[PDB]
C-alpha cells in the first residue's frame, strides 16, 4: 500500500507502486541529466542520444529491438526534458524483465554508429524546423534563454542548428560517461509489478553502471542555484497574424514548501479563449474584461513551470497582430494579479481553484504509465514521492491567506522577464510591467 | 466475475447495478442507457445528440448554475457522450464524493428541465458543430461507410444529424425519446472502486423509486445491405496535399460473437496507419498493411484496417487515402490485401504474424483497461448488452488459444461475404469514397475479379 523504495549498491534507486487486478505495467529509467547537463558547445547532445537509443546496441541491431518489442506487444518510448532523460516501456507483466533488459541495453550499450550519427543530423534539423512553427514553443524557448541568461536552464533541448551539425560520437560518449551514474538515476515501475523481483533485475541489468565519485542524494542541490534574470526580448515579425507574449516572474521549484500554493494561485487566475471562454461556469473579472468591447486578445494562459532548484510562473498571451493593443490585455492581467495581492478574492473561487488542482493532480494519475511518470519524475528530481493522499492533503489545507501571502511575496517588488513575438509595436516594456504591478 | 471483484444485482425496478475492483486512490461511476442514433428512426433523428449536449444542465431539484458549480467542486471530470448504440454519463471523482456525483447524474437523467433557452442554445451550437464535422474526413468517411452498409437504417441511420433537421428538434420529440429510452429497465449504474453494498444503497436512494413508462418496444435488428457512395473531392487548402479516400468493407461480427477475438486479431495483423507513424518500437510497423502497402506505395499516405463491432452486426474492412493520381489503383491494392489473407497459397498467415498480432491484441486490451474510466465504461456496456462482465482471464485465454487457421478461417468468412448474423445480411461489399468517382474505376468488377464478396444468395 503506497510506494516501495530500494537503493542499489551503485546508487540507483528503485521506486514502485503495485496496482491490484492488473496484468500489465510500465517501467521507466529516469536520469538526472537532460539538456541542463550540457554546455554551449555540448548543447543538443542529450536529445541526439535519445534518437540514437533506438538505432542499435552492442547486443541488438535496430530492427532487432523493434521486432522484439512488437512480438510480445510491448512499447518503447523516450523523451528529453531540460532536467531529465527518460526511457520507458509498457508491457505484459510477463515481459517486465525483458523490458528492464532492453532499457538498460539501450541506455548504456548503444552502438552509436557513425553512419547513424550522420543520417540523424538531418532528422533533428527537420524536427527543429517544425518547432519553429509552434509559436508558443518559440516564445518559451526564448524566455528561458533571457531569464536564465548564460546558464544551463537557459538552453533549449534541441540545441542550435550549429551544434546539431557539429556533435560528434565523442561528445555523445562523453555525455554518457559524465552523466550516467547510478546515484543519478531512478528505475520506476507500476502496475502488475513485484518490487523485490524488479530490484533484482535492476541489479542484474543496471548494476554495471558506475557510481559517481562524489555521490549526492537525488534531491540535493546540484550546485549554485539558477538565478532569475530580468529582461525582455522583442522579436518583431510583421508577417504573423497573431502576436505571442509570455510574462514571467521567479516561480517555485518542485520541493518548495509553497509549491501547491503557487499552483493554486495559477488556477485562480486560470485561462481564457475568445471562442471557448474559461472552461468555468463563472469567469473571473479578467476573463470578463478580456472578452469585452470587441475582445482584448485571442487567449491567455496561466503557467507555472518547476525545476528541482528553480521555477517560472506567469502568463502566456496570444493576440491578433492587427486588431489588439497588447498593452490593454497586459493591464488587465496585472490588475488581476493585484486583485489577488489585495485579498479581494472569494472563498468560492479559492475552493474552485483547489478542486481544479486536486483533480488535475490526482484524477489524472490513472494508468500505470501516468503513475510511473509521477513516481519517476518525483523521485529523480526530489528524492521522494508524495503519495496521492499526501498530495490531496497538501492541496486541501491551502487557505485564502496562503494565496494572498504567496502573491504578495512573489508578485510584489520582484523581477520580471518577458518575450514577445509578432507585431511587437503594441507590447509594453518590462519596467512598464513592474511599475504597474508593484504600484 | 471473480478476480474482478465484479458484482451485479438489480433493483426492484429493473435497474442493474454493477461494481468491480477494490478501493483505490479514487473512484469512477456512470449511468448507461441502451439508446443511440440506431434507435432514432426518422422521427427522432438527432435527439440522442441533443440530449447528451443537454446533460447536466438544470433539473427539477437543482438550478443550472448550482449544477455547474457543484460539478466543478467535484473536480469537473465528467461527461455525457453518445454514439450509435450508447448514451452514457460518466465521471471519476474522489472516493468520498461518489454519492453526490451519483445524485447529480440521476437528477439530469431523471428530472432534466430542458427549458426553451437551454434547448435553443444546444441547437444553435449543434449547427456549428455539424458544419465543422463535415470538414473532417476521419469523421465523414466512416459516416458514409455506415450509411451505405445498412442503407440508412439502424446502424446506418445518420450519426451526424442532417443540418436541416436540427431546427425541428422540439422538446416534444426530446420527451418522446426520453419516455421511450430513459427507463430503469433500460439503464445500468456502474462503479469502479466502490463496494457493492454502498453502490446498492446510493442507487436505491437516488434511482430506486424511478418507474418505467412502459413504452412501445421499437428495437429493430440491423440488416446489412452493402452499397456504394461517393462525395466530391475536398477543397484544396494551402501547403496541404490533395488526397482521395476510399473505404471498402464487408459485414463483420457482433461483439460477443465467438470468432470476435479471431477477427480482432486479423485486424491487428493487418494493422496499418499513416505513412508518418510517430512513436517508438511497438507501434505495429510489422503489420501487413505497413509492409505490403505503406512501405511499397507512397502515393498512399494512409492505409488501415477497421473493425466496427456492434451488438448485432459489424463492418470489417480496409481504409485507404492516396494522391488523386493513384486513385485508379486503390480498389485493387485493397482487394489484393484482403485476398492475401486467405486465398493466396503463397502468402498464408504465418505463425510469426499471428503470434505477434495475438500479443499486440492482448496488450492493447489489457493496457487500455489500466484506466478506471475504461474499466468502468467497458463494464457498463457489457452489462447493458448481455448482463454479465466477461472476466479478464477468459478474454486472454480465448486469444492465446487462437491459431493461424482460426485467423484464416475468419478472414475467408468475412471477405467472402459469408457472415450470417441475425439481420441476415447480403454478401455485398460496402465501398465508400471521396474524390472523382470515375477515378476509382469499375469497383465491383475488381472485387469480383478477386473472389471477394458474394453474388448469389
Ligand atoms: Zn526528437
Amino acid at each position: 500500500p503506497g510506494t516501495r523504495t530500494s537503493k542499489l549498491p551503485n546508487g540507483l534507486t528503485i521506486a514502485t507502486e503495485y496496482i491490484p487486478n492488473t496484468s500489465s505495467a510500465t517501467v521507466g529509467i529516469f536520469v538526472d541529466a537532460g539538456s541542463r547537463a550540457e554546455n554551449v558547445k555540448n548543447n543538443g547532445t542529450a536529445h541526439f542520444l535519445e534518437h540514437l537509443a533506438f538505432k542499435g546496441t552492442q547486443n541488438r541491431p535496430q530492427q532487432g529491438i523493434e521486432l522484439e518489442i512488437e512480438n510480445i506487444g510491448s512499447h518503447l518510448n523516450a523523451y528529453t526534458s531540460r532536467e531529465n532523460t527518460v526511457y520507458y516501456a509498457k508491457s505484459l507483466q510477463e515481459d517486465i524483465p525483458k523490458a528492464v533488459d532492453i532499457l538498460s541495453d539501450i541506455l548504456t550499450k548503444s552502438v552509436l554508429d557513425n553512419s547513424a550519427i550522420e543520417r540523424e543530423r538531418d532528422v533533428i534539423i527537420r524536427e527543429s524546423e517544425e518547432v519553429d512553427k509552434m509559436y508558443d514553443e518559440v516564445v518559451f524557448d526564448h524566455l528561458h534563454e533571457i531569464t536564465y541568461k548564460d546558464q544551463p536552464l537557459g538552453r533549449t533541448i534541441l540545441g542550435p542548428i550549429k551544434n546539431i551539425k557539429s556533435i560528434t560520437r565523442t561528445d555523445l560518449k562523453d555525455y554518457i560517461t559524465k552523466n550516467y551514474k547510478g546515484d543519478r538515476m531512478v528505475l520506476a515501475g507500476a502496475g502488475a509489478v513485484d518490487h523485490e523481483k524488479l530490484v533484482q533485475y535492476a541489479q542484474k541489468y543496471f548494476g554495471h553502471v558506475p557510481k559517481s565519485e562524489s555521490p549526492v542524494p537525488l534531491g540535493s542541490p546540484r550546485g549554485p542555484l539558477p538565478v532569475f534574470c530580468r529582461g525582455e526580448r522583442f522579436i518583431k515579425e510583421n508577417t504573423l497574424p497573431t502576436t505571442h507574449i509570455a510574462i514571467a516572474l521567479e516561480g517555485v521549484s518542485w520541493s518548495a514548501p509553497d509549491y501547491f500554493v503557487a499552483l493554486a494561485t495559477q488556477a485562480i487566475v486560470g485561462n481564457w479563449d475568445r471562442a471557448i471562454g474559461t472552461g468555468t461556469n463563472s469567469p473571473s473579472p479578467l476573463a470578463v474584461a478580456a472578452s469585452q468591447n470587441g475582445s482584448l486578445a485571442n487567449s491567455y494562459m496561466s503557467f507555472s513551470t518547476s525545476y528541482a532548484d528553480s521555477g517560472l510562473w506567469g502568463m502566456y498571451i496570444v493576440t491578433d497582430s492587427n486588431e489588439h493593443n497588447v498593452r490593454l490585455i497586459v493591464n488587465e492581467i496585472l490588475k488581476e494579479w493585484k486583485r489577488i495581492k489585495s485579498g479581494k478574492i472569494s472563498d468560492a473561487e479559492v475552493n474552485r481553484a483547489k478542486a481544479q488542482l486536486k483533480a488535475a493532480l490526482l484524477l489524472s494519475l490513472d494508468g500505470s504509465t501516468a503513475i510511473v511518470e509521477d513516481i519517476g519524475r518525483q523521485v529523480v528530481t526530489t528524492g521522494k514521492r508524495l503519495s496521492p493522499e499526501e498530495v490531496f492533503e497538501q492541496v486541501d489545507k491551502i487557505t485564502k491567506d496562503d494565496i494572498i501571502m504567496w502573491a504578495n511575496y512573489r508578485l510584489q517588488n520582484k523581477p520580471v522577464s518577458m518575450v514577445a513575438l509578432g507585431n511587437t509595436s503594441t507590447v509594453p516594456n518590462v519596467s512598464y510591467i513592474e511599475e504597474k504591478l508593484n504600484q | 466475475a471473480r478476480t474482478d471483484n465484479f458484482k451485479l444485482s438489480s433493483l426492484a425496478n429493473g435497474l442493474k447495478v454493477a461494481t468491480s475492483n477494490t478501493p483505490g486512490h479514487f473512484s469512477a461511476l456512470g449511468l448507461y442507457i441502451d439508446a443511440g442514433s440506431r434507435f432514432e428512426g426518422r422521427n427522432l433523428k438527432g435527439c440522442t445528440h441533443i440530449l447528451d449536449r443537454l446533460a447536466f444542465k438544470s433539473t427539477e431539484h437543482v438550478e443550472g448554475r448550482a449544477m455547474a458549480e457543484t460539478l466543478e467542486l467535484l473536480g469537473g471530470n465528467y461527461q455525457c457522450t453518445s454514439s450509435r448504440e450508447n448514451l452514457m454519463y460518466q465521471a471519476s471523482v474522489f472516493n468520498q464524493d461518489v454519492g453526490k456525483m451519483l445524485q447529480l447524474m440521476s437528477e439530469t437523467v431523471r428530472f432534466p428541465k430542458i427549458t426553451e433557452q437551454e434547448l435553443q442554445e444546444q441547437k444553435l451550437s449543434a449547427e456549428y458543430e455539424i458544419d465543422e464535422v463535415w470538414m473532417k474526413p476521419e469523421l465523414v468517411l466512416p459516416e458514409l461507410l455506415h450509411t451505405a452498409a445498412y442503407s440508412g437504417e439502424t446502424l446506418g441511420s445518420p450519426l451526424i444529424c442532417p443540418r436541416g433537421l436540427i431546427p425541428s428538434i422540439s422538446k416534444y420529440y426530446l420527451l418522446d425519446y426520453r419516455n421511450k429510452f430513459y427507463t430503469p429497465e433500460n439503464t445500468v449504474a456502474a462503479f469502479v472502486g466502490v463496494p457493492h453494498e454502498k453502490a446498492l444503497e446510493l442507487t436505491g436512494k437516488y434511482l430506486g423509486d424511478w418507474q418505467s413508462t412502459h413504452p412501445p418496444i421499437t428495437k429493430k435488428v440491423a440488416q446489412y445491405t452493402g452499397g456504394e457512395s461517393c462525395i466530391p473531392p475536398a477543397p484544396v487548402f494551402g501547403n496541404l496535399p490533395e488526397l482521395f479516400h476510399i473505404q471498402i468493407g464487408f459485414e463483420g461480427l457482433p461483439i460477443d460473437h465467438p470468432d470476435i477475438y479471431a477477427l480482432a486479431t486479423l485486424q491487428t495483423l493487418l494493422g496499418g496507419g499513416g505513412s508518418f507513424s510517430a512513436g517508438g518500437p511497438g507501434k505495429g510497423m510489422y503489420s501487413r498493411l505497413y509492409t505490403h502497402v505503406l512501405n511499397q506505395y507512397y502515393f498512399v499516405e494512409n492505409c488501415v484496417a477497421f473493425n466496427h463491432s456492434y451488438s448485432d452486426s459489424g463492418i470489417f474492412g480496409i481504409s485507404l487515402s492516396c494522391i488523386p493520381q493513384a486513385a485508379p489503383q486503390a480498389v485493387e491494392v485493397i482487394a489484393q490485401q484482403m485476398y492475401n489473407t486467405f486465398a493466396n497459397k503463397d502468402l498464408r498467415l504465418t505463425e510469426d504474424e499471428v503470434s505477434r498480432a495475438k500479443n499486440q491484441l492482448k496488450s492493447s486490451l489489457l493496457m487500455n483497461l489500466e484506466s478506471k474510466l475504461v474499466e468502468l465504461e467497458d463494464m457498463g456496456r457489457q452489462v447493458l448488452m448481455h448482463g454479465r462482465k466477461i472476466p479478464v482471464n477468459e478474454m486472454i485465454s480465448k486469444i492465446e488459444d487462437l491459431k493461424p487457421d482460426d485467423i484464416s478461417r475468419v478472414a475467408e468468412m468475412i471477405f467472402t461475404g459469408n457472415v450470417n448474423n441475425a439481420g441476415n445480411g447480403k454478401g455485398r461489399a460496402t465501398v465508400v469514397m471521396q474524390g472523382d468517382r470515375g477515378s476509382f474505376g469499375d469497383v465491383e468488377n475488381v472485387l469480383k475479379a478477386y473472389g471477394l464478396g458474394n453474388s448469389s444468395s
